[PDB]
């Protein structure tokens, strides 16, 4: 409730005349009562059960704008909680079938039950937010390009802007946090033009970053296309997704007309006056392999030492034979997307208890390169056997989602694991340069992961160095997403199609039917379905933009990349000690989301980009 | 509301006059001011009436009935050129909405303060209107005895009488002599006792549950303090205090401040009371930086972390203590820490903290 | 608390005395009432106890106004200080204290698993109407407070049965029940336990404690398992 109210009732949020009514059959404690009293002018509480129609009539559910169902993330059995939430959805839709429902789902396979309810209309705004799927997809996309989770979390969360006058990194960083995500209908002047041309026009003239469009067809349903190539042409009445600082400026994309706005360059002056072997799965959007037993992937410490792993992913898991499953497939599916070549796939090594991993291997044995090292993440010997100093990313996850006497203590394992890896020493020289992502139950613990920081203890979550650098993932940001889903239902769809790797509803239905990923022979239709866009990072040290990265402007890089390689640059991952004159050994980098046209570049920068697929 | 206050002041001034007297409307402008106030109230009543969804329930509203008993008397008074005291004291009931006014003026924000102001306003309003009833009845006299039972009581003497009665003191220096006055005093005693009995739970809620181990440590100059946290129970604290505060120990000006998020039981409370001159306790968590600021950890000489020797999983306790060390060193890296560790292999984690 | 109460009483009495003897200032001080200071102290005490004799009272306007405010403030302060009054009253101990040794009256100390059924059976056989007159009192020692049924059973035999809260393993509690002069110690066992061996070890340790305090006392104990009683031969006493 604290997280949801913090994001929903933000001071910088535009004036909305919406009240919040909580319905729950457990009486609140002292802290909840104090929190309700703090927001007594906008928040009401009532004691009752959703499954009782009398209580539904009490809170006037027949006239509510929406119903939001929160889930118990800390339960012994996730499936029981999912079934309870689905039954609550059934009860609410039985009372009033036309109400909009946004629910939280723990496990990914349980959301198919929501398609069994006849009143559940996804096209009318009913949504399910899968915590495990979204969280592990965020982590996987950050494995492909670090800091993307921070960018996305800042992109759909309300953040108060603070003016910084001193020359620090928080200034450049706080510039981007202002950005938000909007949807708008493209003007009639943009029809018949390719996507890169419209994107360049929006960036240069209207100062809007257009990320994706919603393509409609007669054969299939509407599908979100992320940075389509120049072969595609804009149709009539196509929705587009923009990243912009102000909501009012988005309307320029709808009121644009070449007759009396092409001559003027200033966006402020724009007005409304118009004038034989199975290599991929059945749908062909994921890499597939023949099923193999768990005995063929288990490596001993000596066996893992004999092989050499470089540029791989190390997933450390604090599992248990009785702990709740976390659904590791949602982490491996984005990393095995068909838009990656086979040689570009990153080896995944799971370090953890084999008793826990045997329960998860049933959904993981169809993926090409997955290895298991039975042991513990807290042992330096196992981490040295797996070549932790040469990995592309280390992901520390805690399966023990059970309730603890102190809420903060739930993060006691992972933090120590992080502090172990940063303290190791290697010779051909230290573990501080190893890229690590750590999930965190409590936000207040985010500053425990970093020591080379001057943050005062009352610093908010989004301003800490671990969050700004993308080295820490806080699950509480998902609690904000629901609020962002209420004011705009396309945000969740765009996030899912950008993060999960392109899970089409047909694949959803197939997985619901069989609870497995089925292989299939390659056909030209599937190979055409393979062509998508992927998230990547580029360095300006020796690329084609090396000369432009030496003091050039960001807009020139954006225009050149989009015109030449159909590449969509949407952020700078910048070395933290880059504005200082004195040299530094720090390799930490922070995230700058959508810099302006006149933003200056330095050669020690990384560029977030959307690569096209080529053969 | 301001005009209601003004009309109440007008009634207070007019109560010092004979209860029924002839007067000229044009000779005194106080009656003109009262007439203007009453016609404004009538206009507001009509404005409420023309925009009421339910006629019956609006007709029984307390504002409607208090306006029903005020303006027809002043109409009859201006028509007859003679004024009777009437039921003007009922205007005091308009003070009940006072809290709402303050809210519109954004003077009150918290819910508890609003409820307190509402309770005070309702108490004052019912006190004043009961005093007005008693004053009118006592000065008027009994009607069936040709008004020969009049008692010369001022309004404020009746306020004093109501206050003395409702506190169950009853001096007897002033009391109601008429039959109607005594009947109304009996009914007022019954109603006041019933209302107090009904409002007792709100009084208890406003008193609330006082915090016992809140607040912050006060830094005495020239007096070092040691912050003790971890597993705080009877046995560990007893042993540590027995060795630390020894009679044969040389005079050391060191205070001990315990920080723990479980409230102490009777034995710990007695032990703390025995050493109340040197030992303080506070309720909080080490992992919360606000609680660390409460006990002045930035000026403590040392932090001592005790361990739960009697636990199902020693490794979990060791990890919790290491995380407490991490939190303390994150708040203030220069503080000295002495911790208890259960298992030997877990202390290597302490070398992973650069502080 | 006593000092603050006395100080506010005295200062309120003095203020009332000043106001009453001075008289109303706007009436040329013609309302003076000849009240001594101690009469005003008496008036304040009679008022604040809500007695109100009316023999002495404030006649001036300021006196009555300040008496009204004093009544309000006194009631408010009393309501605020009620929790401290309750805390100072505190929770009175019910089964504390020490047994009093009556001369010429032997006593038996009973400990172990003390519940309704075992105590009921033991008292039913021990305190029999047909039993010959024996001047023996029974003192139970147990660190769990009795429930309603046990309290009723103890009240039924209040002339011969005493109960005390304590532990046998604590020598102070042993000194409380005068174990050094008891005729015998009887240890009852929990016949319904998950682990009989743990109960037997606990009873043997109780025997060790009692024989450590006073080696010459007679002990009759209940043992669950047969092999556990050999431990009783390891005690030298
Ligand atoms: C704006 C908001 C709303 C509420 C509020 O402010 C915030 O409104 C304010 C405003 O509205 C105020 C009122 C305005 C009108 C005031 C009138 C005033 O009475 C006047 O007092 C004068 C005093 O010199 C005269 O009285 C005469 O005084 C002579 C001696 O000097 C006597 O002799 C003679 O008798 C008196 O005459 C009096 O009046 C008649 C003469 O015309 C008769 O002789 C009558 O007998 C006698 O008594 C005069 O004649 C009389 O009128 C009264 O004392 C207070 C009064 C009512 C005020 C009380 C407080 C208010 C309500 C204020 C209130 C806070
Ligand atoms: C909410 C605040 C506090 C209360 C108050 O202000 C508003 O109310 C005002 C108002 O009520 C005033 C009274 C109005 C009536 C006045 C009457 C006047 O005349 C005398 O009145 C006596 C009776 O009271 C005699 O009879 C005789 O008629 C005459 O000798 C007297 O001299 C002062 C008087 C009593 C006033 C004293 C001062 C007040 C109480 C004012 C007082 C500050
Ligand atoms: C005219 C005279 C005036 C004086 C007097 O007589 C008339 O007034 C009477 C009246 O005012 C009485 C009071 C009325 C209100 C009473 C309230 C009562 O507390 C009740 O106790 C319940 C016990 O179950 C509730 O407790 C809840 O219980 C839940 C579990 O069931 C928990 O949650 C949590 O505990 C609580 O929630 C809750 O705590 C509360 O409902 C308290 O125990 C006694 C009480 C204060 C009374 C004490 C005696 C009085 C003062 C009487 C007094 C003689
Ligand atoms: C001018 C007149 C005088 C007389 C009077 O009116 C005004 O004074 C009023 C005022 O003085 C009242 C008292 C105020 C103080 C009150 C205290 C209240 O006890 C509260 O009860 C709570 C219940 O949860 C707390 O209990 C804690 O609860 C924890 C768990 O939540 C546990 O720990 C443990 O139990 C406690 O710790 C704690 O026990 C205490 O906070 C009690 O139940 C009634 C109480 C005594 C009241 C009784 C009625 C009164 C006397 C009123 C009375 C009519
Ligand atoms: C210095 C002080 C001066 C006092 C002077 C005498 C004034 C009293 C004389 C008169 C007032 C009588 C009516 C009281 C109000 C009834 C309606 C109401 O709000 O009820 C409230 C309580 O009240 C009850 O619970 C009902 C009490 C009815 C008493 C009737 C007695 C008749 C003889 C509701 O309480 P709640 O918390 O909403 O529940
Ligand atoms: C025989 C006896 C003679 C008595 C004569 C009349 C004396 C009374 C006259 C006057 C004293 C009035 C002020 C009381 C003290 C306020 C400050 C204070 O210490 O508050 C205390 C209580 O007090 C409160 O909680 C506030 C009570 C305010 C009452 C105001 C009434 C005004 C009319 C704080 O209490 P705590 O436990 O720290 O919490
Ligand atoms: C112990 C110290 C307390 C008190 C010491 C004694 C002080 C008063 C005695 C001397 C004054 C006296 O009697 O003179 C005259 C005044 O008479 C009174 O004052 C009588 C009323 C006394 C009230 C009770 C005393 C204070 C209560 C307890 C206060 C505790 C604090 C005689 O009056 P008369 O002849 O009747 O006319
Ligand atoms: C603060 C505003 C309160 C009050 C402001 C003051 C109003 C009264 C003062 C003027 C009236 C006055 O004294 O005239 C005569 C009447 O005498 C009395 O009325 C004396 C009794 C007053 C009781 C206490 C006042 C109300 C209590 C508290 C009410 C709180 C609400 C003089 O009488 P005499 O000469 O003795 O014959
Ligand atoms: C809810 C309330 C307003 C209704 C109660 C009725 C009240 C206001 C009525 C009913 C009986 C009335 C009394 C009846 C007789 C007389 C005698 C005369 O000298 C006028 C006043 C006086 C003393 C009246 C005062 C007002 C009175 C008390
Ligand atoms: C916190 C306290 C000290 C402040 C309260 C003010 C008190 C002390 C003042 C304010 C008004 C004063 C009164 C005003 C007028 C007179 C008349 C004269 O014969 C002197 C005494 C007497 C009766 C005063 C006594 C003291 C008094 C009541
Ligand atoms: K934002
Ligand atoms: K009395
Ligand atoms: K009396
Ligand atoms: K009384
Ligand atoms: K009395």
């Amino acid at each position: 409730v604290s997280n949801f109210l913090k994001d929903f009732l933000h001071k910088d949020r535009d004036d909305v005349n919406v009240e919040i009514v909580f319905l729950h059959n457990i009486s609140p404690n002292l802290e909840l009562e104090a929190l309700f009293k703090r927001h007594f002018t906008q928040v009401e509480f009532y004691q009752g059960s959703v499954l009782n129609p009398h209580d539904l009539a009490r809170v006037k559910i027949e006239s509510a704008d929406a119903c939001l169902i929160l889930a118990n993330k800390y339960c012994a059995d996730p499936d029981a909680e999912d079934a309870s939430n689905i039954m609550r959805v059934i009860s609410i839709k039985n009372y009033h079938p036309k109400i909009r429902i946004i629910t939280q789902m723990l496990q990914y396979h349980n959301k198919a039950h929501l398609l069994n309810i006849p009143s559940w209309n996804w096209k009318e705004g009913d949504d399910a937010i899968c915590l495990a799927e979204l969280k592990l997809g965020f982590i996987a996309q950050s494995c492909l390009a670090q800091g993307l989770s921070t960018m996305l979390a800042n992109l759909f969360s309300m953040r108060s802007f603070i003016k910084i006058e001193e020359d620090t990194w928080q200034k450049y960083y706080l510039e981007g946090v202002s950005n938000e995500m909007y949807t708008e209908y493209l003007s009639s002047a943009f029809v018949g033009l390719s996507f890169p041309t419209v994107c360049e026009l929006c960036f240069v003239k209207l100062k809007l970053l257009m990320i994706a469009i919603e393509y409609k067809s007669a054969n299939r349903e509407s599908r979100i296309l992320i940075n389509p190539g120049n072969h595609l042409k804009i149709q009539e009445g196509t929705l587009g997704f923009f990243i912009a600082s102000d909501a009012k400026e988005v309307k320029r994309a709808f009121f644009y007309c070449k007759a009396c706005h092409d001559d003027i360059t200033d966006p402020k002056r724009i007005k409304k006056c118009g004038c034989n072997v199975k290599k991929y799965d059945s749908t062909g959007m994921f890499h597939w392999c023949a099923p193999k037993e768990i005995e063929k992937v288990i490596l001993t410490r000596s066996e893992a030492a004999m092989t050499v792993l470089s540029g791989h992913v190390v997933v450390c898991i604090f599992g248990d034979v009785s702990s709740a499953l976390i659904g590791l497939r949602n982490l491996v599916m984005p990393l095995r997307a068909s838009n990656f070549h086979y040689h570009e796939l990153k080896h995944i090594v799971f370090v953890g208890s084999i008793e826990y991993l045997k329960r998860e291997w049933e959904t993981l044995h169809n993926f090409p390169k997955v290895s298991i090292l039975p042991g513990t993440p807290l042992s330096r010997a196992d981490l040295r056997a797996v070549n932790i100093n040469l990995c592309d990313m280390c992901v520390i996850l805690s399966a023990n989602q059970n309730n603890i006497d102190d809420t903060s203590l739930q993060d006691k394992e992972c933090i120590l694991a992080s502090l172990n890896i940063k303290s190791m020493q290697f010779d051909d020289t230290t573990g501080v340069n190893i890229p690590i992502i750590t999930e965190l139950v409590n936000d207040t613990n985010v500053q425990f992961l970093d020591q080379d920081d001057d943050d005062d203890p009352d610093t908010e979550l989004y301003l800490t160095q671990p969050f700004a650098c993308g080295t820490a993932f806080a699950v509480s940001v998902l609690d904000s997403l629901m609020s962002a889903t209420y004011f705009n239902d396309n945000i969740l769809t765009l996030i899912r199609t950008l993060v999960t790797g392109g899970a089409t509803p047909e694949l959803e239905a197939l997985i619901a039917e069989e609870n497995a990923l089925r292989g299939g022979y390659s056909t030209p239709q599937t190979l055409a379905n393979r062509d998508r866009c992927r998230v990547a990072q580029l360095a300006l040290l020796d690329g084609p933009f090396a000369d432009l990265g030496d003091g050039g402007c960001y807009g020139d890089l954006f225009c050149k990349a989009l015109k030449t390689y159909n590449m969509l640059c949407f952020g700078i991952y910048r070395l933290r000690d880059a504005h200082l004159s004195t040299p530094s050994q720090c390799t930490k980098r922070y995230v700058i989301t959508n810099p302006p046209y006149e933003f200056e570049l330095v050669p020690t920068d990384l560029i977030f980009c959307l690569m096209q697929f080529d053969s | 509301f301001a005009l209601s206050i003004g009309a109440l002041v007008i009634y207070f001034i007019d109560s010092s006059n004979p209860i029924e007297s002839c007067q000229n409307f044009y000779k005194d402008f106080t009656l003109q001011i009262d007439m203007a106030f009453n016609v404004f109230f009538l206009l507001y009543f009509g404005l409420r009436f023309i925009a009421a969804n339910d006629k019956l329930w609006f007709w029984l509203e307390v504002n409607s009935v208090v306006d029903f008993f005020t303006v027809p008397p002043v109409f009859v008074s201006v028509y007859l050129n003679r004024s009777w005291l009437g039921l003007a004291f009922l205007r005091a009931l308009r003070l009940i909405q006072f809290s709402e006014i303050l809210q519109f003026l954004n003077i009150l924000k918290t819910s508890n303060s609003i409820k307190l102001v509402n309770l005070l306003s309702i108490f004052i309003s019912t006190w004043l209107t009961a005093a007005g009833f008693i004053h009118l009845v006592e000065n008027s006299g009994d009607p069936w005895e040709n008004f020969q039972n009049n008692q010369a009581l001022t309004y404020w003497e009746c306020v004093y009488l109501l206050m003395v009665t409702m506190s169950t003191v009853g001096y007897g220096d002033v009391y109601a002599k008429t039959t109607l006055g005594r009947l109304f005093m009996v009914f007022f005693i019954l109603g006041g006792l019933a209302m107090f009995a009904s409002y007792v739970p709100e009084i208890i809620e406003l008193i609330g549950n006082r915090k016992k181990y809140g607040g912050s440590y006060s830094a005495v100059s020239g007096r070092k303090h040691i912050v003790v946290c971890g597993h705080i129970t009877l046995e560990s604290v007893s042993n540590f205090l027995k060795d630390f505060l020894h009679k044969d120990r040389d005079d050391v000006n060191v205070e001990i401040v315990f920080l723990h998020n479980i409230s102490p039981n009777l034995e710990l409370e007695a032990l703390f009371k025995r050493h109340f001159t040197q030992v303080e306790f506070y309720q909080g968590s080490v992992l919360n930086p606000h609680d660390l600021a409460r006990v002045k950890i930035e000026s403590a000489d040392a932090c001592l972390i005790l361990a739960n020797k009697y636990c199902a999983d020693p490794d979990a306790e060791d990890a919790s203590n290491i995380m407490r060390v991490i939190s303390i060193k994150n708040y203030h890296p220069k503080i000295r820490i002495i911790t208890q560790m259960l298992q030997y292999h877990n202390k290597a984690h302490l070398l992973n903290i650069p502080s």
